[PDB]
């Protein structure tokens, strides 16, 4: 991925994350967890089901084919017929083709570019405050509870206090 | 005390390919395309397919004896012709713009059957003897066309000059065919309609025809070396025909009141079976039965169908790459 | 003591939209289609286009006589024929390769009448008396095509074999007419032709023709049973046509020397008004003004179009997303 | 925006800059003010004034509809034709749509992407001698009157003194 | 003590455009379009393409006396017809279904030419005077076309019904070719085929044919004010022809067991040099010679060729931006 | 480039790296010299080959146009044949023209994210053990020889040292 961030300084994804895209992992004294950070997710969400969508409606016409029959002294324009046809059929499969391939690229870099924002906005929150491992971890020099927590992930983290 | 970023990981093993990459392997994705049929046909807006079964095109709308099965009214959504059909042109014979007449015939919807000119209009002929054993019905040896009536001389008399109108007052085209008989020679020419220089004149509004006969011996087809050159044409509404004929004519006798569709409508060459069941989408080589946006199946269907696509796959990524750990 | 980074926002409320979001305010963008006409035709390159008025292409070139408004030499960008023409082929029959014609003369610019064949050309026959009340004029009840000559029999004498020449010395090929008459029966042929097996024929280097009278009773036009087989052609520069007849000619009298277009040319079915104005872009349904690169308005035009599409908007951004405060 | 600036830390735009698309606020003793970046801007301009004449200009031709006539003999070829006419149309008008949809998410992008580099090439230049405050500001640590402001804007400011 | 990051420069000047900025030097890049040809013909699968030189497709395939260096069998992976040649229907004429004939020709590999109706077929006429100063041969001043025969009435008596007879027993099917003529008046009729109403007539299981000589003075073509209908068919296997005539025949007498191909067949009008070379990639203006995916060429080919594309260049980048110092 | 790195902060590129696209160049008491990053480097390649090949397999199929003539009653057909040929040609101009404009712009965007990713893969090793000059250099606090310079490029930098 051009940004970064996925298999990238974040090496890998975490399978015990599932109710989302993106997110966190915490550690404090009250323990461990996995919580997806919805703004994010649900706005890639919105995003890929458009592009999704467009796609879709934009392939919604069709070209017709027809097997009206053309006699042996007809040769020209069944001929005829049979090229434009063949043309048709051509550069859709070409349109989708190549649509699919661009489109995929696209959308894993989109997806590459929302962790990288992510962590961004994390590392602008905490600044002084942790320690970044540079791998997507944040070590706080100070005690972090559960809503210590729960404001950077809703990014109000209270930079003066600590 | 730590806090982490990073993504969603799952067990999915479905890959995607890009314009930098290929098999890549991500969470999510949907495809796009079908590659799947039900091979069968089956109703199309909940109205039936013509199944034509052992009869093509011409022997089922000229009325081949052997097609009693499908003569009279019909109603369909498209129609199947089977490739293996040996009922249509018993009397060796070319139907003119046979290519245009299909085409026509695809674009309706139901034909009623009507009695256009009874035998009874032809004045000072016979009209019971027009029969062949090139054309066999399921239980005479020598019959002929339905749809049409051969039309020979009486007793001696020379064979005189008949008349036929007809002026469609009706709200729909009807579909008509007739013929012009070509003997092997000039004897059998004299048998059947006497001696003089024949032909078949006919004309509406919009339309003239004249042809006479041209005798010559052509190879045997069915038993046959005489040859009809077998006609058709359509009569809009308002207008009106006119038949004039001193020789040769295999006059129209029954005729189809036609109803054009609005949709796109479909002649299938195929033998798949024809069974109960509905469709919205309907290829020539099977039902398509799907929301996805290509198919892969065939570019020839009625219907509302997926776009055709050479592809085998096109699988959209929706996800992110997958990279469990 | 600070310095920001930032970007502009402004009061645009104009959108487009994206891939990946629908509806998306931009500070400055484009708009790439035009769906605006004004409906009426126009002058092209300001040569004026030929207005049919009452008459129709066939009535026109013909020389039907209430088409006299018309009638001689023409110049045109392209041609507008009025929906509900009424002067067209008014003694019943067809024209052949009608289609054909009306696409050769679209692909025209301008016409010259001339004499091709004087009355005088035809030995032994009656110019004078070949008209008809299905073809009156605005003065007289019965008048004639003035582009062609019914040719009939003379006092008493059998009518005769006939024979024209033209070598066409210019350097613009010549569209030109003829006919072959079919009365409804055999006393009406006598009549004007007398008796005999009649024909038309008529030959170039590298065409030709030969046709028969066909008689017989079709159904009333324009209070008319019999029919004319019209034909037209185009004797090429060098070439040189003979005409040999004896029965039945509607023989060619005036003639049409031809430009053939470079441009485009066409031939618009439209009831829209013809004003005094010019355009570099026309199309069937209104003239189009702009420098934008698309327009939905129709793919039928004549002079430099924009690219038609079905699009309602196709609205580029430039500037940035809009985000005020 | 997939580079995290335009309605991201930078959360809304400035009405009050007027004379471009990207710029700079500043704020000192001598008051208060906006400036366009130029090179940034007019570079912007020419890339996407471009992308624009290259559109048009790729677009540039034109498929030419006939209403050549055809009789009741001639439904297969009529059709032909009308099929055809309708198969480029559905062509282009899908190339056409598409086309602005995914030129207008790329354009968005690269306008975002302009105002992150622009941020990035100020906080390189500033380094310990400001604070950034995560919003695309930057706090002075030492007095920065009218010509350190344009030393910043102009990319030749003077990390040593100070 | 210091490491940096950087990139690749070099001595590149090579230049691509993208959608934001154009002519920029990239280190690397492939250019993906030909532009370049070798101007003449070479053998196409290494089987040589058949010139014409100075005959046109109609001289060779009709058997124009002068165009005896082609006569016979042929095998080819396409065709050369010249501009300039000369030798073509020498008897002046139409060839009916011209463009249906090089069409089918053009789907063509190999002809053999074989002896379909002996002379001593047709019955009671004479078959040695049918020569014409229109179609000289190379020796003689009045000679005939090779594949055809002249048929003539004999010392006195009336020219009788002949009749001819070929079942095609063979496995290919067979191009065949026949005439009507068709003199410019009555005693040259009468002189060559007696008197009454004569007629051509063929006919196969699959096709009729009927016509009349339609006697008329034609403008001269070498010399010759008299006409020749030309006609040619293809006879398939299993299938047999039936000649019946008793006047104005221009009888089968040569024709061609005809082996269609499988590639696709092209006929490239063209005065370009054969050579001795092989090539997989034939364009009418040229060899190419390449790798590469797209041409700028020609649209017109035979063989495997890039796809056709109006552009001067396609130049796609690989490198990065060349930014040396 | 939207990512800033080439012809951006690193303002130029290097004729002295001959043997790939992304590296180094480091300096200490053993001397200078330049080394290629082979890992981005191939990736790098591997992903521009894959988008040459991928271009090259969609465009490779033909429409066909054929000469088969046309009489003068044939005008209508024989101009059907040339608006359909000349409708395919068009949109396959079309096709290649825009393709290659497109994928232009963006190979030379990846090139460029390729540089920044790989410089900040470095700056995320060093940390405070080196200075960021703002120009692709980074000059160490402490001594750095020839595997220590190693360790940097193959990303196993050991920052509890020095
Ligand atoms: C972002 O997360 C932070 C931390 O979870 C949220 O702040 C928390 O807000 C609650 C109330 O909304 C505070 O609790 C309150 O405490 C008083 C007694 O001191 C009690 O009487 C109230 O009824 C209420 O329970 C809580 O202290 C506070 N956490 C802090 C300051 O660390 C914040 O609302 C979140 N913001 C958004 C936009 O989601
Ligand atoms: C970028 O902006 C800086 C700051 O605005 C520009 O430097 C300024 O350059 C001017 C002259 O070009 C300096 O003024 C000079 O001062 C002497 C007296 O000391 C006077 O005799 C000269 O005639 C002239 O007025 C000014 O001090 C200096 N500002 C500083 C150093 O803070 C710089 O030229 C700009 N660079 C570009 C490429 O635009
Ligand atoms: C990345 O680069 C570093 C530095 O070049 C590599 O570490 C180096 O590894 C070698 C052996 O693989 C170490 O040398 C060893 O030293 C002992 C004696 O102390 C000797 O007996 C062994 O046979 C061997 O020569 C070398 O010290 C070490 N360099 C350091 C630690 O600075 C590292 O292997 C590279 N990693 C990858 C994945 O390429
Ligand atoms: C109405 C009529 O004439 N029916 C005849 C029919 C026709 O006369 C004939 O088809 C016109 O050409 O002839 C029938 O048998 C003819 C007979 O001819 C032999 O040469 C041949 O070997 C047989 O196969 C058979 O065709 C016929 O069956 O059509 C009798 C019928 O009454
Ligand atoms: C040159 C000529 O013959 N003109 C006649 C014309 C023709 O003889 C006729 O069209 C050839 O078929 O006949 C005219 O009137 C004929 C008359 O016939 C009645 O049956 C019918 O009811 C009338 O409407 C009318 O057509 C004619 O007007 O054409 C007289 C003309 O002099
Ligand atoms: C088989 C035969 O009849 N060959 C004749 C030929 C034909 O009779 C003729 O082409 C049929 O129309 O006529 C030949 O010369 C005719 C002669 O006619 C003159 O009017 C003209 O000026 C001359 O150029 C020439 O055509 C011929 O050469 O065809 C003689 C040949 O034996
Ligand atoms: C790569 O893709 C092909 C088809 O695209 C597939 O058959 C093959 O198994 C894939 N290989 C891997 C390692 O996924
Ligand atoms: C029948 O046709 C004639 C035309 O000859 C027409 O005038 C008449 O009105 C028609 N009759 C009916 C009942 O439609
Ligand atoms: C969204 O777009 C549609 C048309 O694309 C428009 O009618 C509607 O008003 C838009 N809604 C908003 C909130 O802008
Ligand atoms: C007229 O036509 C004849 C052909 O019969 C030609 O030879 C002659 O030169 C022509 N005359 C002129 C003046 O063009
Ligand atoms: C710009 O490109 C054109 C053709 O695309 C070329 O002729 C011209 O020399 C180029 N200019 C520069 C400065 O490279
Ligand atoms: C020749 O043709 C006849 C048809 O008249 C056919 O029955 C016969 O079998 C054929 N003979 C051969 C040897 O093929």
């Amino acid at each position: 991925g051009i940004f970064g961030a996925i298999a990238g300084f974040i090496e890998g994804g975490w399978t015990g994350m599932i109710d989302g895209w993106y997110g966190y992992h915490h550690e404090n004294s009250q323990g461990s967890g996995y919580a997806a950070d919805r703004e994010s997710t649900q706005k890639a969400i919105d995003g890929i089901t458009n592009k999704v969508n467009s796609i879709i409606n934009k392939m919604n016409t069709q070209f017709e084919a027809v097997d009206h029959e053309f006699s042996n002294l007809e040769r020209r324009i069944g001929n005829l017929n049979k090229r434009m046809e063949d043309g048709f059929l051509d550069v859709w499969t070409y349109n989708a083709e190549l649509l699919v391939l661009l489109e995929n690229e696209r959308t894993l870099d989109l997806h590459d570019a929302n962790v990288k924002n992510l962590y961004e906005k994390v590392k602008s929150q905490l600044r002084d405050n942790a320690n970044d491992l540079g791998n997507g971890c944040f070590e706080f020099w100070h005690k972090c509870d559960n809503e210590c927590m729960e404001s950077v992930k809703n990014g109000t983290y209270d930079y003066p206090k600590y | 005390d730590k806090i982490c970023i990073g993504y969603h990981a799952n067990n999915s093993t479905t890959q995607v390919d890009t314009l930098l990459e290929k098999n890549v392997t991500v969470t999510h994705s949907v495809e796009l395309l079908e590659n799947q049929k039900e091979k069968r046909f089956c109703k199309i807006m909940n109205k039936a397919p013509l199944d034509l079964k052992d009869c093509t095109i011409e022997g089922w709308i000229l009325g081949n004896p052997k097609c009693d099965l499908l003569l009279g009214d019909q109603s369909w959504s498209y129609i199947v012709e089977r490739p293996n059909a040996q009922n249509g042109i018993c009397y060796p014979g070319v139907l003119n713009e046979l290519e245009e007449l299909k085409a026509f015939i695809g674009s309706g919807e139901r034909v009623e059957r009507f009695e256009m000119f009874p035998k009874s209009t032809w004045a000072g002929v016979d009209t019971s003897r027009g029969v062949t054993n090139a054309c066999p019905s399921y239980t005479l040896d020598s019959s002929f066309y339905r749809n049409l009536v051969w039309l020979v001389k009486t007793d001696s008399a020379t064979y005189p000059v008949i008349k036929g109108t007809y002026n469609n007052t009706g709200t729909q085209p009807i579909l008509y065919f007739w013929g012009v008989h070509h003997p092997l020679d000039t004897t059998v020419q004299d048998n059947l309609y006497g001696s003089g220089d024949k032909y078949v004149r006919m004309g509406t509004e919009s339309m003239n025809f004249a042809k006479s006969p041209e005798i010559a011996a052509r190879p045997a087809v069915n038993g046959q070396r005489s040859r009809i050159d077998y006609y058709w044409s359509v009569l809009r509404p308002g207008e009106t025909l006119n038949v004039e004929s001193n020789g040769n004519l295999i006059a129209p006798w029954y005729a189809y009141k036609f109803v054009s569709t609005n949709k796109k409508g479909a002649v299938f060459k195929s033998d798949l079976p024809i069974e109960n069941c509905d469709a919205t989408c309907q290829t020539i080589t099977g039902v398509l039965r799907t929301n996805k946006t290509f198919q892969n199946v065939s570019p020839l269907w009625i219907g509302e169908c997926p776009k055709y696509v050479k592809s085998e796959s096109l699988r959209l990524a929706t996800g992110l790459r997958n990279v469990p750990q």
